[PDB]
């Protein structure tokens, strides 16, 4: 329900990166305390192929189901705030698409309006790809809600090109325009604010799609801010410090890259994974913030893992370190007590 | 064409009542709807009329419910405006129209006329010229030779210097040109106002004997040979003509001819009133009759010679072979194999006259509501136009010629009135023009800020935006979105092409257009200067006379890793992502120290095999994380650079001090290709990238912006595309991009750019700098088209460019030449930024995020397609609505398409025939999409049909796209979709697959009309979800959907729903009511009572 998916998403955002494989789940019963359900605490829940979990947002509710490879991430959702509808699928990557409403019975007058907000992604924001805003052609102002710090992970905005009868579309953003710089890639435009907001290095990106293939969209687009106003594209082009925004990490790949010196897993979405997850029948850890493969002793929310030099795989039996001698579990959680590794009871 | 004034108050239905502006719309359409097809001008403006009608009522009514069927309609009108001009095909006047305004006709142009002449004989020939417009080239050339000489004897002590910009002579050339132009038309003013009236020429006669040294006989002898000659080659007079009519246009015209002597804008705009005037085809001297497709139909082609350079080749050929135009220089054709050399005789000498070597075709199918314009890359060129009399298109040219120069005019008359210096006045010319500056038309100031400047300084081009293509570009999206007065909106191709000059009619690749495509820019501005500075004076005064020689110094690693490395402050910020080979191929230190640079802008992605010695070449890389350089043989990598995606060669040189120079580094284009086929193979054994890119880089070494094809990087790029795609695979054609700078640039201690001059050391010349990494773009191979397009610059690096220049004009410590230098050069780049998004020339994202978004676009366009022929085809054979189709049955029976069309009310099946196969392919789309949704769901059970989740991504982007698919059918709605019910259609044969068998076998018409109630009435949900909204736990049991059914079958306990969860499912589901639990206690009771009985 409402209260329990809140503190499941509070206990999401507050892990360490372990939040998308299957014994995750185990870790938010243990914290939950499922096992009060039957009376005894030994009890092992097992986390199965095809195990769901449904939470309830205050607008919607987000679907997440677990994988072949026993990782769960976000199955569907959808969550409506009375003008713009945001659903997320897994065929088409884990896109949040926003929309404006489309009101049956079109009789009535049809809202312009379409806003988006960072609120509903608080704790999912790990498992969305990108935002893709998709303006219809009745849309004439759109509201960028960026006045959201408590989230970990800023989805790119796509703002598709609308095919409207409006003369201008009204992109207004609550937040400042001195944060924001601007660059170009291919025909779409991007905003880039970057901030310091409680030592949080907050970077959000807003593109618009196809929006510099013609004269009838650059100058169709018209940006608000909340100092500066009516501000067109030419105008920021102009006036807004220009960066690069092309980047190794943006391409679409299916599977380990090795870019730089530094190893990423890019998933079935081509995107990159992000956290503790399982891959090939076995278990890497990516870091929460770069997003590549760490290998040595990782701390995951105080629980002790090793991952291997080589190969970055968790190890998960008995194990030589530096000579010494440590033990983990099938989980690659370290372990402290009496284990039998293959010399003895140590 | 449109659809009536009925049906649309059944679809533009609001709880608002009926406004006077829908009023309007509604008898606009009808009166359009009646009409006759004569005058096509007025059927035209009934359409111009109702368009803005609608316009008004969805700009005042944004909110409004109509502005979605209107919006639709108005897409209509878009493709009924192009229905109209295809009535008319009445014969083009017979008249072909050439223009030579001021000076006398070259006789190459007449040579080039005469084929014309010749060929078309049916047309008469208008060469179009003034009576007293003949010596205005004169009085060009003698401004600007006389300002050239005082601009270099005003700079001489400065012109000496090796590295001196040009930009400053330039700048002093054109206050010397100003300065000039003021003066004769202060004349012009002064000896206007007379009695009777002196002709233009004996204005111009006065000044040029009284400042400019000349000879009244000779220029009456000019002005008469002049006019013989004309008048010989089929001359028409202007003056002597009704041609000039209104007095806008007459001052207009004059503008350019006397005012600027812009005989270029003179001839765009006297070519649109001859064409309005009289009727026939205006044509530029430089194009040449077209040849017949067939006569060349066999292949020769090599495939290793740009398309366009193909044409040069036939048309080279047939001026060589058979000499028709005097002195056609083969310097293209004449380089090939001798087999094709002697397959081209054949072929020439096995033909009939030159009525049949050249096409001619007087089937010129024109409206009076067009006008046809020829086409250069991928956009329009006035050097070929087709309109009838009085054209009311060409009638948009000239409005929007007038609006552009009403414009140009109200904001530069207040600035060339006050008596100002060149500077001064161009200060308040552009003051002016970004004061009344518009988000629709920056642009367009932006273009035509220089206009005082063009055809005098470098990459000055006004015309083009006033009177050149861009106002045809105007009138044209005028004239199909019915608009007015539009300045910068632009036009796609798609709907660009039927405005076309027919392709057999023009031969475009003609050496005279090839020639007077080279534009004024920065790289042909050095070598005008260079001729300038040659003539006056003497002396090379080149930037290779400086110490150019030939030594063999090899690396200093210590001054690399201890002055090159520790210095460097240019940060890359990009993807680092390749491998640089810098191969310097000539060992003066001026090559030598920008290899040392380059290499110490990212010293450990890159490697040297400096080239100044021929057999020592050698790997000059960077230690793995160490201070050391390592050395490995010829074009060897660390082996660390093994995963890199990009080779960045850089070769540095000298090229030629030539425009469009031959040889770089003393080696020529082919001499090159075969090192970098070494280089290559020798790479194969090492790196096997993604995207090849090679970025020479040296003097006179520019990325000229026009004739890709006979330019140094193109050639080179050219050349080089078997040996990249075989050497080295995974390397497809349009991934090689070749540029070519001019100056090896570097960041000093203070942020401030230098570049590495051929006299030495670093100089900070600032507007060289940004000249130079303004104009560079890579020249890329296009597969999908086999030309060599440019790749689209850095538009961040451009505006990074254009706010140093901002905050360089702010400092004080500038000079005043500088600033406008620098005021200029940022003009012409937020130009080209402008530049990139009025041309369509930017490309979309293109990967998995965008594709889905295209995608989807696509299948929406192809839906409103199919909704539009369907359309079509319930408005004939009667069947309008209330017939829903039946796409699952399209019988082919021999190329005659037999569909099925079912009534709403009884099960009425008519198989109506249709000749378009369009209908068989979307309906086998719509079978396949359908079938995919059915495979997701392995069973339904009571008809709650069970979803199989797969938890593969395969299996999930499938299903996804066809749920996508099948909702966007589902919930559409459009104008036509009233008269259509396509949507109704798809829903009743999405619920006839699912819930029962397939549409091809319910030929049965008494359960089929239940089955289309059933199907209209409830909404099937095909979108991936567990759970559809429904706050309940969800149990999915290796694959089976189930909580939602077992849910319903605990609350309503459905029998039904228990049977085939038993039988296809396998399902029990324990009831734990109190009254079941009563019922088989008392079962069980009544049962142990009976059977311990023995009776
Ligand atoms: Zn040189």
């Amino acid at each position: 329900n409402e209260s329990v998916y809140s503190s499941y998403l509070d206990f999401v955002k507050n892990s360490d990166g372990h939040h998308n494989t299957s014994n995750f789940m185990n870790l938010f019963l243990n914290n939950i305390s499922f096992w009060k359900l039957f009376g005894f605490e030994n009890i092992n829940f097992v986390i199965d192929k095809y195990f769901t979990l449904v939470g309830k947002t205050n607008l919607g509710y987000v679907e997440f189901i677990c994988d072949n490879n026993k990782n769960i991430d976000i199955y569907f959702g959808e969550w409506k705030t009375s003008s713009s509808k945001s659903t997320i699928f897994s065929g088409n990557g884990r896109n949040v698409v926003v929309e404006p409403i489309y009101n049956p019975d079109t009789g009535e007058d049809i809202s312009t309006s379409l806003d988006f907000s960072y609120e509903p992604l608080y704790g999912i924001d790990r498992y969305i790809n990108k935002v893709l805003i998709a303006p219809d052609l009745y849309t004439s102002l759109i509201n960028i809600n960026t006045n959201y710090y408590s989230n970990e992970y800023y989805p790119e905005i796509i703002v598709l090109n609308p095919n409207t009868f409006h003369k201008k579309v009204n992109i207004n953003l609550d937040s400042s325009s001195f944060e924001y710089k601007w660059s170009t890639e291919g025909s779409d435009f991007i905003l880039v604010r970057y901030l310091e907001e409680s030592n949080k290095k907050i970077l959000q990106k807003i593109r618009i799609k196809g929006i510099l293939s013609n004269t009838q969209s650059f100058n169709k687009m018209s940006i608000d801010f909340k100092d500066i106003k009516k501000l067109s594209l030419g105008y920021i082009m102009s006036n807004f410090k220009s960066f690069n925004s092309e980047n190794e990490l943006d391409r679409d790949h299916l599977g380990f890259k090795i870019i730089d010196n530094k190893t990423y897993y890019y998933d079935e979405d081509s995107k990159l994974v992000k956290g503790l997850i399982n891959i090939n029948n076995s278990l890497f850890y990516f870091d929460p913030i770069e997003s590549n493969l760490v290998t040595g002793w990782q701390t995951i929310n105080g629980k002790k893992y090793y991952f291997d030099i080589n190969t970055g795989a968790a190890s998960t039996s008995y194990k030589i370190i530096n000579g010494k001698h440590f033990y983990f579990n099938n989980n690659g959680v370290m372990q402290l007590g009496v284990f039998k590794g293959p010399d003895g009871f140590e | 064409s449109l659809i009536s004034k009925e049906e649309l108050i059944k679809l533009a239905y609001s709880i608002r009542p009926r406004e006077n502006e829908y009023k309007t719309i509604l008898t606009n359409l009808d009166e359009y709807n009646k009409l006759t097809t004569n005058n096509n001008e007025n059927k035209y403006l009934q359409l111009k009329k109702l368009n803005e009608s609608i316009d008004v009522f969805m700009n005042k009514y944004k909110n409004s419910s109509r502005n979605r069927a209107l919006s639709n309609l108005k897409k209509d009108i878009l493709k009924e405006v192009i229905l109209i001009k295809n009535s008319n095909t009445s014969p083009v006047e017979k008249n072909l129209h050439f223009v030579w305004i001021g000076g006398e006709v070259s006789d190459i142009a007449l040579e080039y006329i005469k084929q014309w002449a010749d060929i078309n004989a049916e047309y008469n020939i208008k060469l179009w010229y003034d009576s007293e417009a003949f010596l205005v080239n004169t009085l060009k050339k003698a401004i600007v030779e006389s300002s050239t000489t005082e601009a270099l004897q005003l700079l001489e002590e400065e012109i000496q210097n090796p590295q001196f910009d040009n930009m400053k002579f330039y700048k002093k050339r054109m206050e010397f040109i100003y300065d000039r132009q003021k003066r004769f038309i202060n004349y012009y003013k002064s000896q206007i106002n007379k009695p009777t009236v002196p002709t233009i020429d004996d204005i111009i006669k006065s000044h040029l004997v009284s400042e400019y040294n000349r000879d009244e006989t000779l220029l009456e002898s000019y002005r008469t040979n002049s006019l013989r000659k004309i008048n010989s080659n089929h001359g028409i007079d202007i003056r002597a003509n009704s041609l000039f009519t209104e007095q806008e246009l007459l001052n207009i015209y004059s503008q350019e001819l006397l005012n600027r002597g812009n005989l270029a804008a003179a001839s765009d705009i006297v070519r649109l009133l001859a064409l309005k005037n009289f009727g026939g085809v205006y044509l530029d001297v430089d194009m040449l009759p077209g040849i017949h497709s067939d006569l060349f139909k066999t292949i020769p082609r090599p495939s290793s010679i740009g398309l366009d350079r193909w044409e040069m080749i036939k048309l080279e050929a047939i001026m060589k072979y058979k000499k028709y135009i005097n002195n056609y220089t083969s310097e293209n054709f004449d380089k090939l194999d001798q087999q094709l050399k002697d397959n081209f005789k054949l072929i020439i000498e096995s033909k009939s006259e030159k009525s049949e070597i050249f096409s001619k075709l007087e089937n010129l199918n024109v409206s009076d509501l067009e006008i046809k314009i020829a086409f250069a890359l991928g956009s329009v060129i006035n050097q070929a136009l087709i309109s009838k009399q009085g054209s009311y298109l060409t009638n948009l040219v000239i409005e929007q010629v007038k609006n552009r120069y009403q414009f140009l005019n109200q904001h530069l008359n207040p600035a060339i009135e006050s008596d100002n210096n060149f500077t001064d006045t161009t200060k308040i010319f552009h003051d002016s023009l970004f004061n009344s500056a518009t988000a629709e038309n920056s642009m367009f100031l932006t273009k035509i800020a220089p206009y005082l400047q063009v055809g005098f300084m470098p990459e000055a081009r006004s015309t083009i935006s006033l009177s050149g293509p861009g106002a045809y570009a105007s009138a044209y999206y005028d004239f199909i979105n019915l608009q007015e007065n539009t300045i910068e909106k632009t036009l796609k191709a798609s709907d660009l092409i039927e405005f076309k000059f027919p392709e057999n009619n023009l031969s475009q690749l003609t050496e005279q257009e090839i020639n007077s495509l080279w534009s004024f820019d920065q790289a042909s501005a050095k070598y005008q200067f260079e001729k300038y500075v040659r003539d006056y004076t003497g002396g090379s005064l080149s930037e290779d006379n400086g110490v150019d020689f030939n030594k063999n110094t090899a690396l200093d690693k210590n001054y690399l890793l201890n002055n090159k490395i520790p210095s460097n402050n240019v940060e890359e910020a990009g993807s680092k992502n390749y491998v640089h080979y810098i191969i310097q191929l000539q060992g003066d230190d001026i090559s030598y120290e920008a290899t040392c640079n380059l290499f110490s802008k990212n010293p450990k992605n890159s490697i040297i095999i400096q080239r100044n010695m021929n057999e020592s070449a050698k790997s000059y890389f960077l230690s793995d994380d160490g201070e050391s350089i390592l050395e490995l043989n010829k074009y060897r990598i660390p082996e660390r650079l093994k995963n890199k995606e990009k080779v960045k060669v850089t070769f540095i040189g000298h090229g030629k001090d030539e425009f469009n120079t031959s040889e770089f580094a003393r080696l020529s284009v082919d001499s090159l290709s075969n090192e970098i086929s070494s280089f290559l193979d020798t790479i194969k054994l090492d790196i096997s990238p993604k995207n090849v890119e090679v970025n020479l880089l040296g003097c006179n070494m520019f990325s000229y912006d026009f004739n890709v094809e006979e330019t140094y990087p193109g050639k080179l790029l050219l050349s080089i595309m078997d040996k990249i795609t075989s050497t080295l695979p995974d390397v497809n054609k349009d991934s090689i991009t070749i540029g070519a700078n001019q100056y090896e640039v570097r960041i000093n201690s203070e942020g401030r750019k230098e570049l590495l001059a051929h006299s030495g050391k670093w100089i900070n010349k600032e507007e060289a700098i940004m000249s130079d990494l303004s104009s560079k773009e890579y020249i890329f191979f296009d597969s999908i088209d086999n030309k060599l397009k440019a790749k689209s610059k850095n538009i961040p690096g451009l505006a990074s460019i254009s706010e140093d220049i901002k905050t360089l004009l702010l400092d004080a410590s500038v000079s005043p030449d500088t600033k406008f230098i620098l005021n200029n050069l940022k003009l012409n780049i937020e130009s080209s930024i402008g530049d990139y998004i009025y041309y369509e020339k930017l490309e979309p994202v293109k990967n998995i995020i965008h594709n889905s978004i295209d995608d989807l676009i696509d299948e929406f366009n192809l839906l409103e397609n199919v909704s539009d022929e369907l359309y079509e085809l319930k408005k004939l054979n009667n069947l309008d609505e209330k017939y829903l189709i039946s796409f699952e049955d399209i019988s082919k029976n021999n190329s005659t398409y037999s569909v099925r069309f079912i009534n709403k009310s009884n099960g009425e099946s008519v198989y109506v025939e249709t000749e378009k196969e369009i209908f068989s392919k979307y309906s086998e789309h719509i079978t396949k999409e359908i079938s995919t949704i059915k495979n997701s769901i392995i069973t339904d059970v009571n008809g709650n049909l069970l979803d199989n989740i797969q938890l593969d991504h395969t299996s999930q982007v499938n299903t996804l796209n066809a749920a996508f698919f099948i909702q966007s059918l589902i919930d559409y709605s459009s104008n036509k979709d009233v008269l259509n019910d396509l949507s109704t259609s798809v829903k009743v044969q999405l619920y006839a697959q699912l819930f029962s068998t397939g549409l091809n076998t319910i030929y049965d018409s008494i359960q089929l009309v239940n089955l289309i109630s059933n199907a209209v009435n409830d909404t099937i949900n095909v979108l991936p979800t567990i759970t559809e909204g429904i706050p309940i736990v969800s149990t999915i049991l290796d694959g089976i959907n189930l909580g939602a059914a077992i849910k319903e079958l605990l609350d309503e306990h459905d029998p039904l729903l228990k049977k085939e969860l038993e039988a296809k499912v396998g399902v029990l589901a324990i009831n734990m009511s109190l009254s079941i639990a009563a019922t088989v206690a008392s079962i069980v009771g009544i049962g142990a009572e009976v059977t311990i009985f023995l009776l």
